[PDB]
């Protein structure tokens, strides 16, 4: 195949230990003309030309290296670190490169830190206390699974398989098998973070999850999601179709999306599929500063509408796996349930 | 909002339990803890000694003897980490002598929970809180506040630990568990340094699942382990390993040993099994012994265990939370038969109450719960009232009256039982418990007798429908006899030591008693046929109170004069009985009619004025009488529903007799039936004892099976109960007959639609006679889930309806269910209706001739068709799964496990569902209600209520109620056993509570009061009641409730510290209120539950 | 083709038609 690990590192263009503690107030710096909804775990790299920014960025080094990423204007947002950057002067034009990862959600911005809700299990409460000793442990191992963690829920008013609807390890699970439908953490915030990141969904879903403040109902509504929206079409004209789940497939690492700048600073999560349709390709393949060594990108637009939808991908090996496919703009999908 | 919580009933489950030496160093004691309350025993060939109430949930009791001290103390820990050093004090107290609270601020709650355990020497207080964190309690003398510190633990995942017997250091024994699998480890726990230091021995590759670690005494040392398969001791570096068979079937969960060699253990399953592990010795070549294997007898099964101690003379308590607990008696292997067990007595457990529901059976309403799991899966029939201690029966009915009779007159003792009847009567004499009916030589044995007994004199009296006879104690014999003049019929008498006032229609005669003879005095006319009369003297009686027929009235007439004071009643109905008695200090009178009311007046025994108050009871004719309990004679009121009529604080209370119907009652002191009372009713005649205050009386009936819902049905007089039992793959293999196998009429499902294994019934349980009158088989991996009797659209007829859901092992959510109507008609229970269903049917309750069904996430309205169908008109989609179903009118409470709430309403006019309000606060929630048309309760996790309050953008809840119960609430129904409103609910611990809603002026008062209170009471392990009561998962102060339990601890402190409460308070009718304003206040809120 | 629009890669000849397609975004 293709070096899965290229994408993320982001090769086209520290060790981080700032973390604000839950409900603070604190001041953070909010970067001019990024518009995008980021996640806690997300990657987001960025491409800064105006000596503003630079100046932000260069003093922005000194002590927390991390500002404020916001839009419905805006009610909430996410901090973001920076965790690698460059300060490129060639061709005499002074850029600053930075890669941040988002860190903590939060309701120069005056901010209140919101906290992460955790919750133990259903059962931590009605425990018996002699199976207290039980409690730590191919998928009758979930049936088993399932009959020893919630034995106690005959001492309530509701069966294990419903308990097993609410527990974070078996939920994880049940989004894994479609995750690995296609070819992760084991901490559910975690966890839910990284598939909220590979959600393509819109900006309006995207705010959603975000307001959810438990892992428990982030996977649960996940996995809604992931049943329900088995198409994707042009955001556009709304009515057509570009591509399905069937043909969603993770090239980068991280997943099938994840932020990518062009060489304007603009950001594109970008989703990588093998198949999609009524697209037109337009101009020559090119691979400057192409988001995947080894392939040229092509424009992809809406064969009715002409929106740009995305890029069509090329080897430019006859002998490279995954010869063909398409990375699709986030922001130009509309998920469909048909 | 401002509710009001009371504990209806103590919890019943024992967390835990141990024995060791408290009240005194020569007793032996036996410490039972259940959730919040501590009980002391002492061990007999079990004698009670204190109960008290913590401010905590006891998650850790351990007792120990520090080095040089008398007996033994012992230490507490709440599940809010709060530590305490307790002893006994004897008029008895329980002393705290060093406290504090052990919880840290940062750190994570270990999966496998609380775990504290004592070194041997006493040195330290070893406790397990967090993953990779061991806080040490140094127990020196001087260390009063309980300070500890924490050391660090890089074995995070820890199963069980011990303190290990024999070493020349505190050491740990502990199982825990890493990638690389399970293991077994020791660390030696440095006093000076506050670090570890490495054991004597570790181990690898422990067996898979290892979880129970016991630490063997002196004579051998190291430790034991417990798995699913196999058991294994560790000492050093000996090892002994076996894995027998009869244990494979099931998981050992709790141990005790049995002698303090540790040559014998005590083994408990999960599925009730009783076994003895026993270890054996070898002399060894230089002294002391060697351990060389191990063995285990299966003794026999006892109920499902929890905790398990060995009480000396070889009899055991079974510490029970899903059944009831034991003390059962073992008996060695003999020659005679395989050691086996029994038990010897039974301690009631209301278990987990999964569901319930009040009923108004015998026309007071009682609570029959779903109580218990498994085999101890049962149901509980819970009345309220004053409990009658039967003590024989005789078959005669149609009993008119009844008198109790001294035919010795040098005994003081009675000896004779007189029975009236229509156009009969009937002389019982009581030689012991023998009852023989015979003759009275002068009493006349074919006429209704209206009175008899021992009158002065040295005599007795009778006076039949016919005569007054006057008869003489020594040679028994007429003397003299009053008949009316015309030969006309005594209607109504009345009698007492010496006059006698009987009554012929119309008018009366006033008679006198004296030596053989009866000599008349008044005679009278009235206006109306007389219906009552009393005569009670407060020798003689200066008065008569009397009734009249038409007059509907009762009057005072002075004697002999009958000259009328006088107060008049009102109505269509005639009164019944009449009596005039004394109660507390001052006097009164009481007048029943036939519709059941009962009229009383404060009366002047010199004025004859009568003043005010009167109340019903029941609807059939009452009938008053009077019997002594302790130094202050009640009044007994047979009728529909008897009860006793007592003032406390010079108010008259009527607290119910837990009887049915009883007609007419006598008090009755004989030789085999001393200080009992005689109880008459339309069919039998019963003599007991009564008790002195009115209790809690609970009723078994044994499923053997998992009661899960139950529901009541008036028109059939049964009740619907869902339930599971448990069948093995064989190859129709149950464990066990249970109630879904011995039912008297069995049907299966056979629907058109669509190891162990969970197989669920409907269960047709007789309201009477708790027989299994029939049990209905659902489909194969059906799951029943909801109940609900009602009746739909225009059918007269009342159902079972139940929802289902298709549990396959490969779906996680499940896709499939039914909606069916039952009809119980004759003896049989008939599908009337299915309904095929795209999901489950977690919730259904009735919606006003429609049915209300919850889906997965939709939350449906059917319609009951003429042809007898369910058609859909409406139907609402939400983001969260309707778990919870609550109506009243046309609002609709929905709610998922998530605790988020929806507040839905039927607009009528659209056939469709508005959105009212919605509140969204993530946790968890087992169980809400609605209270009024603005306020719902809930509650939410780690053991706490929430009440949701309703007031545009207000269609967001106002959070008004927080308060932190202690218990798992499972079920909320609306009822009481007889301040607004109630709501009962059951709870896993088997505690029940009350909810009331009180007014804005009372909350502030009981506010103020609490306050007051815990100023002055004297807490346990001296545990704040603000930090028991404080919500707790985030942590908050509690605000709208009031905590009845403490409310009413107000009666049990001194009376200086009553004085001391209420020193500065403005009472409401505005004056320096006095404890006996509280008194009579904090009483009255004890006769709501 | 030395005229590039700032989201996409499109490429015109004049400065012109790039406004053009850039209105478009
Ligand atoms: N060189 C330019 C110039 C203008 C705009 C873009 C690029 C460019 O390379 N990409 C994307 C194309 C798609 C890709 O893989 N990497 C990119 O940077 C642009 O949007
Ligand atoms: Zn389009
Ligand atoms: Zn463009």
């Amino acid at each position: 195949n293709f070096d899965t690990s290229l994408p993320t590192s982001h090769t086209y263009l520290f060790h981080g230990r700032t973390l604000h503690d839950d409900d603070s107030c604190q001041v953070i710096p909010v970067l001019p003309q990024v518009m995008m909804i980021l996640i806690p775990g997300q990657t987001l790299p960025l491409q800064l030309f105006h000596p503003q920014e630079v100046s932000m960025v260069r003093n922005l080094i000194q002590k927390d290296r991390t500002f404020a990423v916001l839009y419905s204007e805006a009610q909430f947002g996410t901090t973001a670190e920076i965790y690698a950057y460059r300060e490129e002067q060639d061709f005499g034009i002074e850029i600053v490169k930075v890669k941040a990862i988002g860190r903590q959600r939060f309701k120069q911005a005056k901010v209140q830190i919101l906290p992460e809700c955790v919750l133990p299990s259903t059962m931590s409460a009605v425990q018996l206390e002699s199976l207290n000793k039980c409690q730590i442990f191919s998928y009758k191992w979930w049936q088993k699974y399932q009959k020893r963690k919630f034995h106690c829920a005959n001492l309530t008013s509701w069966p294990r398989w419903l308990y097993s609807l609410y527990d974070a390890e078996t939920l994880m699970d049940r989004i894994k098998k479609q995750l690995r439908e296609w070819d992760l953490p084991s901490n559910p915030i975690d966890f839910s973070y990284r598939v909220a990141a590979c959600l393509p969904i819109d900006d309006v879903l995207r705010i959603q999850l975000l307001k959810i403040g438990s892992a428990i109902q982030r996977l649960r509504c996940e996995l809604d999601i992931m049943n329900k929206c088995t198409s994707l079409c042009c955001k556009q004209c709304q009515e057509t179709e570009i591509t399905t789940k069937n043909e969603i497939f993770s090239l980068s690492l991280c997943g099938p999306m994840a932020a990518y700048v062009n060489p304007h600073g603009y950001v594109h999560e970008t989703l990588t599929v093998y198949k999609a349709c009524n697209l037109n390709l337009i101009g020559r393949p090119s691979t400057e500063h192409s988001w995947f060594p080894g392939y040229a990108w092509t424009v992809a637009q809406c064969k009715i509408c002409a929106s740009h939808i995305g890029w069509k991908f090329t080897a430019t090996k006859k002998d490279m796996s995954p010869q063909k496919f398409w990375g699709l703009t986030r922001s130009a999908l509309l998920p469909t349930i048909p | 909002s401002y509710n009001y919580v009371v504990t209806a009933q103590k919890p019943t489950a024992v967390n835990g339990c141990v024995t060791g030496h408290f009240t005194s160093a020569e007793d032996l004691n036996l410490l039972i803890a259940k959730n919040t309350r501590l009980e002391i025993y002492v061990v007999t060939a079990l004698r009670p000694v204190k109960e008290v109430g913590m401010y905590g949930k006891i998650a850790v009791m351990e007792l120990f003897r520090p080095k040089g001290e008398s007996k033994d103390l012992l230490f507490i820990l709440t599940a809010k980490y709060n530590a305490c050093i307790l002893e006994y004090k004897q008029s008895i107290d329980i002393i705290t002598r060093a406290h504090g609270n052990v919880q840290d601020r940062i750190g994570r709650p270990s999966e496998t929970g609380i775990i504290g355990i004592i070194d041997p020497e006493c040195r330290m207080i070893g406790l397990r809180l967090y993953d990779g964190l061991f806080k040490v309690i140094p127990l020196d003398r001087d260390n009063k506040e309980l300070k500890a510190f924490n050391i660090r633990l890089e074995e995070l995942h820890v199963i069980d630990v011990k303190f290990l017997y024999g070493c020349q250091a505190p050491t740990i024994c502990f199982v825990y568990q890493d990638p690389q699998g399970r293991h077994v480890k020791t660390y030696e726990v440095s006093l000076r340094e506050k670090e570890f230091n490495k054991g004597p021995w570790k181990q690898e590759n422990v067996e898979a699942e290892a979880s129970m670690v016991i630490a063997v005494p002196e004579p051998f040392g190291g430790a034991i382990i417990i798995g699913q398969e196999s058991i294994t001791y560790h000492n050093g570096d000996k090892y002994l390993a076996i894995a027998p068979p009869i244990i494979k079937q099931s998981t050992i969960v709790c141990h005790n040993r049995v002698d303090p060699n540790g040559s014998r253990y005590l083994l408990g399953d999960m599925e009730g099994r009783l076994f003895m592990l026993l270890l054996e010795k070898e002399e060894q070549m230089d002294g002391t012994v060697t351990l060389k294997d191990l063995r285990v007898e299966l003794l026999g099964e006892t109920s499902i265990a929890e905790c398990l101690t060995y009480l000396d003379n070889g009899v055991v308590f079974v510490g029970s939370r899903l059944g009831d607990s034991q003390l059962v008696k073992l008996n060695v292997d003999s020659n005679e038969q395989g050691s086996y067990v029994v038990a010897m007595e039974t301690f009631t457990n209301l278990g987990p109450i999964v569901d319930m529901c009040v009923v108004d059976l015998e026309r007071q309403g009682q609570l029959v719960t779903c109580s218990g799991a498994f085999k101890e899966g049962s149901l509980r029939i819970i009345r309220n009232g004053i409990g009658i201690h039967e003590h024989a029966s005789i078959d005669l009915p149609g009993i008119k009256g009844l008198w109790p009779l001294r035919s010795d007159p040098n005994r003081e003792t009675d000896d004779t039982l007189v029975l009236s009847f229509v156009g009969q009567t009937r002389v019982l004499m009581l030689n012991g418990e023998e009852v023989e009916e015979t003759e009275l030589m002068g009493f006349v044995d074919d006429q209704q007798t209206f009175f008899c007994g021992n009158v002065a004199h040295q005599q007795l009296i009778q006076i039949t429908s016919a005569s007054v006879r006057l008869v003489s104690q020594e040679p028994k014999a007429l003397v003299s006899e009053w008949k009316e003049p015309q030969a006309k019929n005594i209607s109504v008498a009345s009698c007492n030591s010496s006059q006698v006032v009987v009554a012929v229609g119309r008018a009366l005669y006033y008679l006198q008693i004296h030596p053989q003879e009866l000599r008349q005095i008044s005679h009278t006319e009235m206006e109306h046929e007389v219906a009552c009369l009393d005569i009670t003297p407060l020798g003689l009686s200066p008065l008569c109170a009397i009734g009249l027929w038409t007059d509907i009235s009762a009057r005072i007439l002075k004697l002999p004069s009958f000259e009328l004071h006088k107060e008049m009643l009102g109505g269509e109905i005639i009164p019944r009985s009449i009596l005039m008695t004394t109660f507390e200090s001052s006097h009164y009178l009481l007048c029943a009619l036939g519709d059941g009311a009962l009229f009383y007046f404060g009366l002047n025994i010199e004025t004859g004025l009568l003043s005010d108050k009167k109340v019903t009871l029941g609807t059939q004719p009452t009938v008053l009488r009077t019997f002594r309990s302790l130094s202050t004679t009640n009044v007994f009121a047979c009728s529909d529903r008897p009860t006793v009529i007592y003032s406390s604080n010079h108010k008259l209370v009527f607290s119910n007799v837990n009887l049915k119907e009883v007609n007419y009652m006598c008090p009755l002191n004989s030789d085999g039936y001393p200080d009992s009372l005689a109880l008459a009713n339309n069919s039998t005649l019963t003599i007991g004892t009564i008790d002195e205050i009115q209790k809690l009386h609970i009723r078994t009936v044994p499923l053997y099976e998992s009661p899960r819902k139950i529901c009541y049905q008036e028109v059939s007089q049964c009740f619907g109960v869902l339930s599971s039992r448990i069948e093995v793959q064989d190859t129709t293999t149950a464990l066990r007959p249970s109630a879904s196998t011995q039912a008297l009429s069995s049907s299966v499902s056979s629907s058109k639609l669509f190891e162990e294994v969970e197989v669920h019934n409907l269960l047709i349980i007789d309201q009477h006679t708790f027989e299994v009158l029939h049990a209905h088989q659902f489909l194969q991996n059906e799951y029943a889930l909801s109940l609900v009797s009602c009746k739909l659209g225009k059918d007269p007829n009342t159902y079972f309806i139940v929802g289902t859901a298709m549990v396959y092992p490969e779906e996680a959510e499940p896709k499939q269910g039914r909606i069916v109507v039952f009809q119980y008609s004759d003896g049989k229970l008939q599908t009337v209706a299915e309904k095929e269903v795209k999901g489950a049917v977690y919730s259904m309750v009735e919606f006003n001739g429609k049915l209300l069904a919850s889906i997965n996430s939709t939350v449906r309205l059917y319609e009951w068709t003429t042809e007898k169908e369910l058609r859909t008109e409406c139907n609402h989609y939400n983001n969260i799964m309707a778990l919870y179903l609550k109506t009243k009118g046309d609002f609709i409470l929905v709610g998922d496990l998530m605790r988020s709430v929806l507040l839905l309403a039927y607009k009528p006019m659209e056939g469709n569902f508005e959105e009212i309000a919605r509140d969204f606060n993530p946790n968890w929630m087992s169980a809400v209600e609605i209270l009024d048309d603005d306020n719902f309760l809930g509650a939410e996790n780690a053991f706490n209520l929430f009440v949701c309050q309703k007031d545009e953008e207000r269609q967001h809840l106002q959070e008004v109620g927080l308060f932190h119960l202690g218990e798992f609430v499972n079920v909320f129904c609306h009822g009481s056993l007889v301040t607004q409103g109630s709501v009962l609910f059951g709870t896993v611990n088997g505690m029940i509570g009350l909810v009331t809603s009180l007014s804005e002026s009372w909350y502030n008062l009981l506010l103020d009061m609490q306050n007051r209170l815990n100023k002055v009471i004297k807490s346990v392990g001296k545990i704040e009641h603000s930090f028991w009561r404080s919500f707790h998962t985030k942590t908050e102060p509690a605000t709208g409730f009031i905590d009845g339990d403490l409310i009413e601890s107000f009666l049990d402190i001194s009376r200086p510290k009553m004085q001391e409460v209420v020193a500065n308070l403005q009472y409401d009718d505005k004056r320096e209120a006095t404890a006996d304003d509280l008194i009579k206040v904090v009483e009255e809120l004890t006769r709501i539950h | 083709r030395p005229f590039v629009c700032s989201v996409c890669g499109h490429r015109f000849t004049t400065k012109g038609n790039l406004k053009v397609h850039f209105h478009r975004h």
